[PDB]
């Protein structure tokens, strides 16, 4: 994935009106999502 | 059961009355009435009693008699076996079944390679630097590779594998995300005296029971380590001095500054490749081995104690192309028989009329690292998607198809030989036809994109020398996958007069000079001079073989005293009744003035044009005519007619005052036109460029419909060597050469569509910088250059017919206007002129003036064959 | 598979008079472990 910050006990701000962490039933979703939507510049480990 | 059993049989109609009989006459009518619905037919059995008496012998007659030569000579150009047929009494042979039984060795020359590609080290980067020892400035040695971890290395015994277990010498060769080689490594290097070839073809003979390469007269064990600490034993390499070779390779980028030397750093890079595949094998129905139709070396079937002759052979007919057509006209030649080696020549209909329809790629076809992920970090594990990598699979396969089947089968004009490797100069042996690379930008994926087009430059190459000559294929594999091959043939007998003769009782002799002229009795898949590059067919044993019908003596006596009466005599005809004659159209010529003076046309049932190329049409009948330097299909006696779509005109004209077209039938008055290249003002037919009266006139002769509307003739009337199956019509479009204002042409270097991604001009490698493109010109998109269309007429495996009849139909054997006193009583003189298209090199047209062949073999006494051999409309007599 | 068939580092020599010594002959390339790789399911 590659979201914003991660809150103590929070998750990772998937992102929306002031926070928006994700459903640890899946939300990390994995199997799908992840940068590639910026492939040959994907550039990960930003900050 | 009873000693007769007849009654006990009839009560099951097992052998008795037929159902039409025992069934009560009332029922039979009812069953014959309601038979198109609720049929009572398949339940009241009949019988099938076969003939008890007078059908079979009881006293003799091995079914398949074995005659042995009473003569044999090895002229190196023939093998004149002289058998002695002894068909007995009350006994008949029906000389169909009169095989020969050739047996001997055959040595296919250093040009034979069935594995269409590489069969040696195959899955490999065809740029691989075989682990070598790149010798040097007396600098002494260098690089390579390795992998058999081990732990301990002791001197003069390398890789430690109770005790240390101290490995053997010869044998050192052969993770998910692991390996990680710490704790010693080793391997086996190649010494700097072995020509360092690429990894795609390399092979050294075993020379070692335990597998490994080695020179038997071997090797030095040597060390090296890591600079990190260069005094402590690191990896150990068991190098060696192999017999490195590559018996399938035509290296295409030999770094060419290597004069004198063999191994050097500027030569680790050597893009190898597989030599173009030679299929090799015997000809369809053995059209060769059998000197048919060479009046000089011609057999005989004359009764013994007359020994005059019974097979009078002219030099006009070609009885080798009148068997390869009768097979078409009788069965289905597409079915492979093996005794006659029956395997029709062919051509993948997708690689002659190339349809570049397109690849089927939409999503990137992707690579993934061996185990799960790639290099990564260590923190609170990869960051982001895995390391990826791509191949458009659907495109590489298509490009391989194109410049593996079509794009390197082109004439040796669009084929720049590899960079500077040295070739021979005889561009006819397999030393110059596989050292020929084929630019991938002549034919490639972006070639006439989307339109069926046999690419123009290969229109004139013949189709049947190819990878996929399925029949070059089932004679090059049937015999064997080898340089050397024993073989055991069963050649048939094709002479029309001696191929169904019944041969009543007698003592007839039999002789027939076979051909030992390899390169004329041995086909190829690329065109060769097998005799020069190495080839030979040593005969060892010829034997006749006849199958007798075990006919009861008292009935064979009748059939032999009854087949001797004058009226009850045989009569035979060549299926291709013709008076074959070849005309020498010169190179780059558009004409063929022909002629024939003061003939007496009496049954001339119609011409048949064609057009062969010289090199590959054989020399007529002399013998070893050396000027034959082709190995491919022989359109003269192979049936394969490829240079047939090039005719433009025929101008038949009798006395010197006429036009057999006739009065005015022909649509363009009495000037038969087979092609209207640019002047199609209303007259060309299909979307081809044929002319509506040169179709109307073929589908009228060949099938038999032109006055009732063309209706895709019936299936059983277009057998292989016919017109319609081979009328493949085709068309393109091209950039208007003078309206697209910016058409600055771009030749075959200069061009650039794949950019870096693929070659530069060869079948080399990836060297570029991907800008956009510029050679495929857009004919298909919103920005499309204005287009001039062009048309073609691919039609091969058939002979243009032009029957001698008024209607131009086939209303009988003796044509209508082959019976008229205007032609059937007086004498005329034919003077034609064909206007064939400029070919380019020698090219003989193959007019096939048609006549009535016929023979009337008869055997009055016990052992006398006498037959008349008339051929009209072009006979033989003074 | 990679084009060349290796991404290796360096290796000098050793004749080893009891002391893996050196080998004028050789002069500073072996890449321990089997070749680097790349995998595709070319059927699926």
């Amino acid at each position: 994935f590659i979201g914003t910050n991660i809150n103590k006990d929070n998750g990772i701000q998937i992102g929306t009106d002031t926070t928006n962490q994700p459903i640890y039933a899946d939300k990390t979703y994995q199997p799908e999502p992840q940068v590639g939507q910026t492939q040959w510049n994907s550039e990960v480990g930003a900050a | 059961a009873t000693p007769s059993m007849m009654p006990q049989w009839s009560y099951m109609h097992i052998a008795g009355q037929d159902a039409s009989e025992y069934l009560s006459p009332g029922l039979v009518q009812f069953a014959r009435a309601t038979d198109t619905y609720f049929s009572l037919g398949n339940k009241f059995r009949n019988p099938t009693v076969a003939p008890t008496h007078d059908v079979t012998t009881d006293r003799s007659q091995r079914l398949t008699l074995r005659f042995v030569p009473v003569d044999r000579e090895d002229t190196a150009y023939s093998y004149k076996v002289r058998f002695t047929l002894a068909v007995g009494d009350n006994r008949v042979l029906d000389m169909a079944s009169t095989y020969f039984d050739i047996r001997g060795v055959l040595d296919r020359g250093p040009s034979f390679k069935p594995y269409s590609g590489t069969a040696y080290n195959s899955l490999a980067p065809k740029t691989a630097p075989n682990p070598c020892e790149w010798k040097d400035n007396n600098k002494i040695k260098v690089r390579g590779q390795a992998p058999f971890i081990g732990t301990n290395i002791n001197k003069d015994n390398g890789i430690q594998i109770d005790t240390t277990n101290q490995p053997i010498y010869a044998d050192k060769t052969y993770w998910n995300s692991e390996v990680g080689a710490a704790q010693k490594v080793a391997g086996r290097v190649l010494k700097d005296t072995t020509p360092m070839l690429p990894c795609y073809g390399s092979y050294a003979k075993p020379t070692n029971e335990k597998g490994g390469q080695a020179s038997l007269i071997d090797v030095n064990l040597q060390f090296f380590a890591l600079p990190s600490t260069p005094n402590e034993p690191k990896a150990v390499l068991y190098a060696e001095n192999v017999s490195i070779e590559a018996p399938d390779t035509h290296l295409v980028y030999k770094p060419d500054v290597a004069q004198g030397t063999i191994s050097s750093a500027d030569l680790l890079t050597q893009q190898a490749a597989p030599n173009r595949p030679n299929y090799i094998g015997f000809r369809d129905n053995f059209i060769g081995l059998m000197y048919y139709n060479s009046t000089g070396n011609m057999g005989v079937l004359a009764g013994q104690a007359s020994q005059l002759n019974a097979v009078v052979d002219l030099q006009d007919r070609n009885t080798e192309l009148s068997y390869q057509l009768m097979l078409d006209a009788l069965g289905d030649r597409s079915r492979y028989f093996s005794m006659w080696n029956q395997a029709v020549d062919s051509y993948d209909p997708d690689v002659r009329i190339i349809e570049n329809h397109g690849v089927e790629d939409e999503l990137p076809n992707y690579c993934f690292p061996l185990g799960g992920s790639a290099a990564t970090d260590t923190y609170s594990i990869e960051s982001g998607n895995i390391f990826a990598m791509e191949i458009n699979l659907a495109a590489n396969l298509w490009r391989s198809f194109l410049y593996s089947n079509v794009a390197l089968y082109l004439p040796d004009s669009y084929k720049i030989t590899p960079d500077n490797i040295t070739l021979p100069e005889n561009k006819n042996t397999y030393a110059y036809m596989n050292g020929r690379v084929a630019v991938p930008s002549a034919l490639d994926t972006y070639v006439n994109i989307g339109a069926r087009w046999s690419p123009d430059p290969m229109d004139n190459v013949n189709p049947f020398n190819h990878h996929r000559n399925a029949g070059l294929r089932y004679r090059s594999m049937l015999l064997g996958n080898g340089r050397y091959v024993p073989f055991h043939i069963q050649v048939p007998q094709k002479f029309f007069a001696i191929k169904n003769l019944l041969l009543l009782p007698g003592s007839y002799t039999y002789e027939w000079n076979f051909r030992k002229d390899v390169n004329m009795i041995l086909q190829s898949s690329l065109g060769n001079d097998l005799r020069v590059d190495g080839a030979s067919v040593r005969f060892d044993s010829i034997n006749l073989y006849a199958n007798f019908f075990p006919m009861a003596h008292n009935t064979a006596s009748t059939l032999e005293a009854m087949l001797r009466n004058d009226t009850n005599d045989q009569s035979f005809n060549d299926y291709l009744c013709a008076a074959n004659m070849l005309y020498p159209i010169p190179s780059n010529a558009t004409s063929v003035p022909i002629s024939i003076p003061s003939r007496n046309w009496a049954a001339f049932r119609g011409w048949s044009f064609t057009r062969l190329k010289t090199k590959e049409t054989p020399s007529l009948g002399s013998g070893f005519d050396p000027y034959f330097t082709y190995s491919g299909s022989v359109p003269y006696l192979d049936g394969t007619f490829y240079l047939n779509h090039t005719f433009k005109k025929v101008s038949i004209m009798f006395d010197s005052s006429v036009s057999w077209p006739g009065n005015d039938r022909l649509l363009t008055p009495n000037e038969f036109e087979i092609k209207r290249t640019v002047d199609g003002e209303g007259y060309n037919v299909a979307q081809c460029n044929m002319t509506k009266d040169w179709f109307l006139i073929q589908m009228l002769s060949h099938y038999n419909i032109g006055y009732q509307g063309f209706y895709v003739p019936e299936s059983y009337k277009d057998r292989m060597y016919s017109f319609f199956r081979n009328f493949q019509p085709m068309s393109r479009q091209v950039v208007n050469t003078t309206t697209y204002k910016e058409y600055q042409n771009v030749t075959l270097p200069f061009q650039h569509n794949n950019s870096g991604f693929v070659g530069y001009m060869g079948p080399t490698m990836r060297e570029g910088q991907a800008y956009p493109a510029n050679y495929p010109y857009p004919l298909i998109g919103q920005t499309a250059v204005p287009s001039l269309t062009q048309k073609k007429f691919l039609c091969d495996r058939t002979m243009w017919r032009i029957p001698f009849s008024s209607n131009f139909m086939s209303m009988g054997a003796l044509t209508d206007l082959g019976q008229n006193m205007l032609y059937a009583n007086s004498a005329h003189a034919l003077d034609m002129t064909f206007e064939v298209d400029p070919m380019d090199e020698p090219t003989l047209l193959y007019v096939l003036f048609e006549v009535f062949d016929v023979v009337r073999i008869h055997q009055p006494h016990r052992g006398v064959i006498e037959a008349v051999y008339l051929r009209t409309p072009f006979s033989a007599g003074n | 598979f990679p084009l060349g068939g290796s991404a290796a580092t360096d290796t000098y020599s050793g004749i080893k008079a009891n002391g893996q010594t050196w080998t004028a002959d050789d002069n500073y390339e072996i890449e321990s472990g089997n070749i680097f790789a790349m995998e595709i399911n070319l059927a699926a």
